[PDB]
DNA sequence: TTTTTTTTTTTTTTTTTTTTTTTTT
DNA sequence: AAAAAAAAAAAAAAAAAAAAAAAAA
């Protein structure tokens, strides 16, 4: 989004990874693509690609110890979370938790921690979700009805499944922004996510139970 | 000789085939499973070869069939397991020649309708197919998963029948290598292209596609399920129906795709498909299917005695309940409830009568708040039966959970799918947050609950599905809490007519016990940092399934009037649920089942009584008054 | 010349069997059947496979087995058969139907081992093609050398000769019809969709199957063809058709009559002079459900159902009585629908929002072999003479609601879609069943707020019957008495006196009746018309207008309907003005 | 070389489902 | 404020009319 034009839309290229090239890029991974720019012959119009030869995952997609021996290290990190944000010492140290996350146990029970930041308007609550976002290895940014229904859940697109934000979340964190202002329906995808950790779908062309 | 579609160094490879062929008679006829538990191989003399008894249950029951299990040669012979796995299509072949051999010197006088085709099966499990490469291409493997969808039977040519169009002269060509030679020159009267094939006459076998759902144990993340085709050749056609979980093995298949069906120019990228070889439909995590059931030889006779054993414990009940989900504490009535489902009454046959089926299975409705293990119970009794199905409230639609229609991108046919309520058919669906669905798609749980059946009509077909599905449905009070101010029925929120469906109704509410919450939290510290075995359980509900037919008697019927009487007297006052006739039946169903679990094989007045009693638990009458709240 | 010695003994023994067999009586009964071959529109004859089995096994196994590649010279051995005896047309030719045989399979037993060879199977007729001429032998002009190649025969597939040597006025052609199947409820296995295999039709029997009937095809399985690539598709060759469950053992009242053996003629006559055969009817057609005397005699009246009229002016006079039940959960609503479904034959049943419209009235596709355009028929139209039970009518769609509306107005369906239009008939009576508003019924309103149904679809409704659960110890007991006595006894305990297909063939026989109204009966139905609209002078569950006197007429033929009688007498009336005012209930409010 | 049947492509419309929106209690 | 019914979006399927290319003789 930062080098799209002031007036345009972002574009999209084609990359036709081969050999030990696969299985490196999951969708929503932000990727450094160095390849060749060569034509599929189809005047002599062409399409185009990129023929993938070095993919590499860049920042939160990417792939000393006396500081974290410390007993602050734990407020350390904490302050460190969107220092800009002055105050809501106790929040970031909850949010901290939410990154690194319980242990999950399978005697199945989830290891993942929920919080909600509701407050009153300009607290700096859209703040420290956007910088979740830009911190988190994986996560996805969802505000409002902008990205609803199947934006969050998977839909079927041969026909294959493309995920929504909580696939593209899954093992990740999730930054909703105006949880409250959701869509019913997808408020009530969201309670078997944050209970039951899937997606069942039973829609007329989807029969599935995602993984998020 | 059935040929099979399915299927020094030949070439390129490291296989000779008289090593392969000595290999697999010395195994057939030396291997003794050293672990093997008699209760695991039923029938079986365990101390004398295993693989000469299946081919002495063969020449008896006359199936051609030897289900070899790969692992049985991994033990014995990692080379000759390397060769097959990598090699499917030159080492069964051997392995046939092998067991015929071997059948045929002993017993010289059998008679089969073809020779004895081996099937390997639990090659080295592939977690996730995802992770399979070219190469590994043309080799076996063993996948699991749900099958989805299963086409209509497809006539596949073996042997061409050609007439002469002149003097009439038949000749059988065979199929070489997918191509048939046509002849182009008569034999008999040698005029040139006058050998027609003729199609009725010729030889067919069969071919079935089935498009099958993976469950793999390797989800990476943000990683969608899989779906994948296979082909069933000769035999396996409709030995799955769809809803049904298997593993299938058969040989990775990659085949060129026309880029129109009319061209023969192909696209660069093949497809991938497996041709079944053979099918698990046992799995030690789950309970037994009713195919499973069907064949009488599954008990050993041990067994059987253990069994009936068990059933004359006076705490064979709460044994039973108590085994359910041992992480969930405490929940003894809930659990006994879900076993009573789980055992399911008696299916009846009331076509004489000119009433119509009639409703055999048990649906039960857990409403409590978010807070309480609700979700728990459905997840684990989803993850329990086989033909289970799972579905979240808002997540779903009426056309999706009862049937729709969609071109089938293999064939470019319109064709019917199913739903999620008719994939469970004989299998139970845990509709999770029943409450959060709009009312459309609940209409259609009336029919399914009272018929089992599900009567579409629409452009594409007009028919009914026959679904015997049993519903394990969960909900949340209005307002995500039991407000103790509102009565029952006003605090579920749900029409009346659907709830006089559901046979129990378990309140799910959270008592402010000092007791039960530090007993609580000890059970789930306990988890945190951690019986009676599923191998018991799971034989005793397929026994009771398979043998038990539970007939009511003169005191249980008797018992079963007046309580139905004292019900509708109860049941009379303002907030409380309404008795009707239908929970008459109700209670019918879980006495035979509460008969069905100590193998009475008839109901009497304890089946009865322990029915009456578990309603009545349920709902918490006992805790309400006339005055509800 | 090579001759299939297997086919020539196989006709051979063929025609001895046929100039040999012998009845009970011992003529040779099929030369008195192929007696009425000479006749055009005559071209089949219909072989009972008993008797051939009694006559020459062997030759009956060789059929069986080989049953495609012998049918030819079985049709030869006929054509002898016939030829020698009467002066039939040289270039006619004949078939041969065999029809009784022993053993049936299932659609998903049709494997590939059963190509080619005779086989009964059982199905539910889905949809039918229209009659085409069917090509088997015609000639072939060469436009290299003009060389006639002459009777190529063709394989389900247009097939020029493969090669030369070196018209339509003169080949011969059958008739063809293709007719779409599919498997019945009892075949299909757990949680799978129904298999449709589309039969084949031929000569004669090219329109004995229509849509939605249950019939046993009997015949040979083949594959069609759909370098060069051998795609084939299963499609079965049926060379008879017959109903899966007849109803008479032997369309007007003696030709219906004469349909029947002597037994069941019997048996009908005998239960027509049967006093009280109301109550003997109402009981068997119901025995499982207690009380509920008037929704049972509603719905026996709509079985047998009233007399439709034309007008001078053309305007149609609705024959056929509606019935609607409302009430109270488990009151057995659906119980009744499924009653009259399981029993009536062109019965079917829907649900509330189970049925979109096009599949509750019609549709319409075009044909895949021709340029005409085929109708797939909805519930409606398969409940055609027959009826149609909607459960749960109250939850239907509105835009499904003013389709069945239409249906009960003009019993027509009108379709203009996919490049053809048509106006097609549904003479079809409506139960319905509907759950009053709230969920309960609320006795101190009129039927008009019990229930969300559209003025429109109440108005044309005959009979509504209200079923309370009204909280009565008494009839509880009772009710639980007889639940607990049928899932005790479960085959017995139902001694109902007069079996489902004895009362389907005397609904058949009945229904062709068309009783008259005399005077004396006229002036009663004036004077019960009066008393009943004086009754709407408390207030009744819904105004009393002359829709009722309609449904008052209608009731009064059906009752003389089902007595078999040939003019309406006052007791007929009597017993409807009773019914219809029991139907209307007074509206109590504190 | 010259025909022919197919192949596509390029528009347009139609039907089912889902989702979104509007009205009522 | 929340549910029920209606309307619109949108995506997939079908007709089809016409221009161009590959295979056949
Ligand atoms: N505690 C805070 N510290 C620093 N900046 C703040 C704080 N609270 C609000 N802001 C400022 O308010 C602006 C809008 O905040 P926003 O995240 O939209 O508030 P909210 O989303 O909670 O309504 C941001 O640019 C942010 O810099
Ligand atoms: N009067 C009765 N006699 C016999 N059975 C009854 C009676 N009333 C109700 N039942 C039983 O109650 C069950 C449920 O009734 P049902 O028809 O499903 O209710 P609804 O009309 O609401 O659909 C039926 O299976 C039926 O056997
Ligand atoms: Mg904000
Ligand atoms: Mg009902
Ligand atoms: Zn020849
Ligand atoms: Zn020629």
């Amino acid at each position: 989004s930062d080098q799209v034009p002031v007036g345009n839309i972002p574009r999209s290229i084609t990359v036709l990874v081969e050999g030990e090239n696969t299985r490196i890029a999951q969708p929503g991974d932000h990727v450094s693509v160095t390849g060749i720019f060569l034509p599929i012959l189809r005047g002599l119009l062409s399409e185009t690609y990129l023929e993938a030869h070095r993919i590499v995952k860049m920042n939160k997609s990417e792939d000393e110890l006396r500081q974290i021996a410390e007993e602050d290290f734990y407020e350390k990190l904490a302050a460190s979370i969107a220092p800009e944000i002055y105050g809501h010492e106790d929040v970031k140290k909850a949010l901290l938790l939410l990154l690194v996350g319980g242990v999950d146990q399978s005697p199945k029970i989830r290891g993942n921690i929920n919080i909600c930041l509701m407050g009153d308007p300009g607290v700096a609550k859209s703040q420290l979700l956007s910088y979740i976002d830009r911190l988190a290895p994986r996560s996805q940014y969802t505000t409002g009805r902008g990205s609803s229904g199947v934006g969050l859940t998977a839909a079927v697109l041969e026909l294959t499944l493309e995920g929504g934000a909580l696939v593209l979340a899954d093992q990740g964190v999730c930054c909703i922004d105006e949880f409250d202002k959701m869509a019913e329906a997808d408020r009530t995808a969201i309670h078997e996510v944050m209970e039951q950790q899937t997606i069942s779908i039973a829609k007329a062309g989807i029969l599935t139970t995602l993984n998020a | 000789v059935r040929q099979r579609p399915d299927l020094l160094v030949i070439w390129g490879t490291d296989v000779n085939v008289a090593a392969c062929k000595e290999n697999f008679q010395r195994f057939l006829q030396r291997f003794i499973d050293p672990l093997a538990k008699e209760e695991e191989n039923v029938g079986i003399d365990i101390t004398e070869p295993l693989y000469m008894q299946r081919l002495g249950e063969i020449n008896v029951i006359g199936e051609p069939f030897l289900n070899v299990n790969c692992e049985h040669i991994k033990s014995f012979d990692k080379n000759l397991y390397r060769q097959l796995i990598s090699y499917p299509q030159e080492v069964i072949p051997t392995f046939d020649m092998a067991v015929n051999e071997i059948f045929f010197d002993r017993y010289p006088d059998s008679i089969l309708e073809h020779q004895i085709q081996v099937r390997p099966f639990n090659a080295l499990k592939t977690k996730n197919m995802r992770n399979l490469n070219p190469e590994d291409i043309d080799q076996l493997i063993t996948i699991s998963g749900m099958v989805i969808r299963t086409s209509q039977l497809i006539p596949e040519m073996q042997e061409a029948f050609f007439q002469c169009q002149v003097c009439a002269h038949t000749t059988r060509v065979e199929m070489d290598r997918g191509r048939i030679a046509e002849p182009s020159v008569c034999g008999r009267c040698h005029t040139t292209h006058s050998m027609a094939l003729i199609h009725n006459r010729s030889l067919f076998s069969d071919k079935q596609m089935i498009k099958l759902q993976e469950s793999p144990e390797d989800m990476p993340a943000g990683q969608t399920p899989h779906t994948v085709i296979l082909f069933a050749h000769n035999d396996l056609v409709d030995k799955v129906q769809p809803g049904d979980r298997v593993n299938v093995t058969g040989i990775y298949r990659a085949v060129p795709i026309r880029v129109n069906p009319r061209v023969s120019n192909v696209k660069s990228v093949y497809k991938t498909h497996i041709d079944v070889i053979h099918y698990r439909k046992t799995d030690a995590k789950r309970l037994h299917g009713l195919d499973e059931e069907a064949e009488q030889k599954l008990f050993s006779e041990k067994r059987v005695e253990l069994l009936k054993e068990l059933s004359r414990k006076p705490d064979i009940y709460e044994r039973l309940a108590s085994a359910l989900a041992p992480s969930i504490y405490e929940h003894e009535d809930i659990k006994k409830g879900i076993l009573l489902q789980l055992f399911g009454g008696t299916r009846k046959d009331f076509s004489h009568t000119g009433r119509g089926k009639f409703r055999a299975e048990i649906n039960i409705l857990l409403c409590g708040d978010p807070g309480t293990s609700k979700s728990q119970l459905l997840q684990y009794v989803y993850n329990l039966v086989p033909r289970g199905q799972y579905t979240s409230g808002k997540g779903s639609s009426a056309v999706g959970l009862t049937a729709y229609v969609m071109k089938d991108p293999e064939t470019r046919q319109l064709v019917l799918q199913t739903g999620a309520l008719v994939l469970s058919d004989n299998g139970i669906c845990c509709i999770d947050e029943f409450d959060k669905m709009n009312e459309s798609t609940r209409s259609v749980l009336h029919e399914v609950m009272e018929q089992q059946t599900l009567s579409i009509a629409k452009a594409g077909i007009i028919c009914q599905l026959n679904a015997r599905t049993s519903v394990l449905a969960a909900a949340n009070p209005i307002e995500s809490q039991w407000n103790p101010k509102k009565t029952t029925i006003e605090n579920i929120q749900l029409p009346h007519t659907l709830l006089s469906r559901f046979d129990l109704i378990f309140l799910m509410l959270d008592p402010q016990d000092e007791a039960y919450d530090r007993r609580l939290a000890h059970h789930l510290v306990a988890l945190y940092y951690q019986l009676l075995d599923m191998a018991v359980l799971k034989d005793y509900i397929a026994y009771a399934h398979s043998t038990i037919m539970p007939r009511l008697s003169e005191e249980a019927s008797q018992a079963l009037i007046e309580a139905y009487v004292d019900m509708r007297k109860i049941g009379s006052s303002r907030g409380m649920v309404s008795a009707y006739p239908r929970q008459l039946e109700s209670l019918i169903r879980l006495a035979e089942a509460h008969a069905k679990v100590r193998l009475s094989n008839k109901v009497e007045a304890i089946d009865v009584e322990e029915a009456k009693r578990l309603h009545r638990e349920a709902l918490k009458q006992s805790a309400t008054d006339p005055r509800t709240g | 010349e090579v001759r299939d010695e297997v086919a020539e003994k196989c006709q051979k023994l063929f025609l001895d069997f046929l100039e040999e067999f012998q009845s009970s009586d011992g003529e040779i009964k099929y030369l008195q059947l192929a007696e009425e071959l000479i006749r055009p529109e005559r071209n089949t004859l219909v072989v009972s496979f008993v008797d051939l089995e009694q006559f020459n096994q062997q030759l009956s196994t060789t059929i069986q087995e080989e049953f495609y590649r012998v049918y030819p010279y079985l049709c030869r051995a006929l054509k002898t058969f016939v030829k020698d005896r009467k002066e039939i047309p040289l270039a006619k030719d004949f078939y041969v139907a065999f029809q009784d045989l022993p053993t049936r399979h299932k659609i998903r037993e049709l494997t590939s081992s059963r190509i080619g060879l005779l086989t009964r199977i059982s199905g539910q007729v889905v949809r039918t093609h229209p009659v085409h001429p069917e090509l088997v032998s015609g000639t072939f002009l060469c436009l290299d050398c003009q060389t006639v190649i002459r009777d190529v025969e063709q394989q389900f597939k247009y097939t020029q000769p493969n090669i030369c040597r070196n018209d339509t006025n003169k080949s011969r052609f059958v008739d063809f019809q293709k007719v779409r199947i599919q498997e019945t409820q009892a075949e299909l296995p757990r949680g799978s969709i129904p298999r449709s295999l589309e039969v084949i039709l031929r000569a004669e029997a090219v329109e004995s199957a229509q849509a939605g009937d249950k019939c046993d095809f009997t015949g040979t399985l083949i594959v069609v063809p759909d370098v060069r690539d051998l795609s084939y598709r299963l499609v079965f060759l049926a060379c008879c058709v017959a109903p899966t469950n007849p109803r008479f053992g032997g369309q007007t009242a003696e030709s219906i009559k004469n349909q029947m053996t002597v037994k069941e003629w019997e048996k009908v006559f005998e239960m027509s002079q049967d006093k009280n055969l109301y109550h003997n009817l109402c009981t068997s057609l119901f025995p499982t459900i207690h009380g509920n005397d008037e929704v049972k005699r509603g719905v026996l009246l709509m079985l047998f159902g009233g007399v439709p009229k034309t007008t001078g002016e053309g305007t149609s006079l609705r024959g056929d009585i509606n019935v609607c039940i409302v009430g109270d959960p488990s009151t057995a609503k659906s119980q009744f629908l499924k009653h009259v479904e399981e029993f009536s034959p062109r019965a079917v049943y829907t649900s509330g929002k189970a049925s979109s419209a096009a599949g509750l009235t019609a549709a319409v596709v075009r044909d895949e072999e021709s340029h005409e355009f085929v109708i797939e028929a909805g519930a409606l139209m398969l409940a055609d003479n027959g009826v149609c039970c909607i459960d749960e009518f109250d939850k239907m769609d509105v835009r499904d609601q003013v389709a069945i509306h239409e249906a009960m107005e003009q019993q027509t369906i009108s379709i203009t879609k996919a490049g053809v239009k048509a106006t097609l008939n549904a003479r079809t009576s409506i139960l319905a069943a509907a759950n009053p508003i709230s969920g309960h019924y609320d006795r101190s309103k009129s039927l008009k707020q019990n229930i969300n149904l559209s003025a429109p679809i109440m108005s044309r409704f005959d009979l509504f019957f209200i079923l309370v659960d009204e909280c009565n110890e008494v009839t509880d007991y009772a009710i639980a008495r007889r639940i607990v006595d049928l899932h005790s006894r479960i085959e017995e305990s139902i001694d109902r006196v007069y079996s489902l297909d004895d009362i389907r063939r005397y609904l058949l026989f009945a229904r062709q009746f068309k009783p008259k109204i005399s005077k004396e009966s006229e002036d009663f139905i004036v004077e019960q018309y009066k008393h009943l609209r004086q009754r709407d002078g408390t207030k009744s569950s819904w105004r009393i207008t002359v829709r009722q006197l309609e449904s008052m007429i209608r009731l009064s033929e059906a009752m003389a309907r089902m007595h078999c009688c040939d003019e309406v007498q006052p007791k007929h009336v009597k017993e409807a003005f009773r019914l219809l005012n029991k139907s209307i209930i007074r509206v109590e409010t504190p």
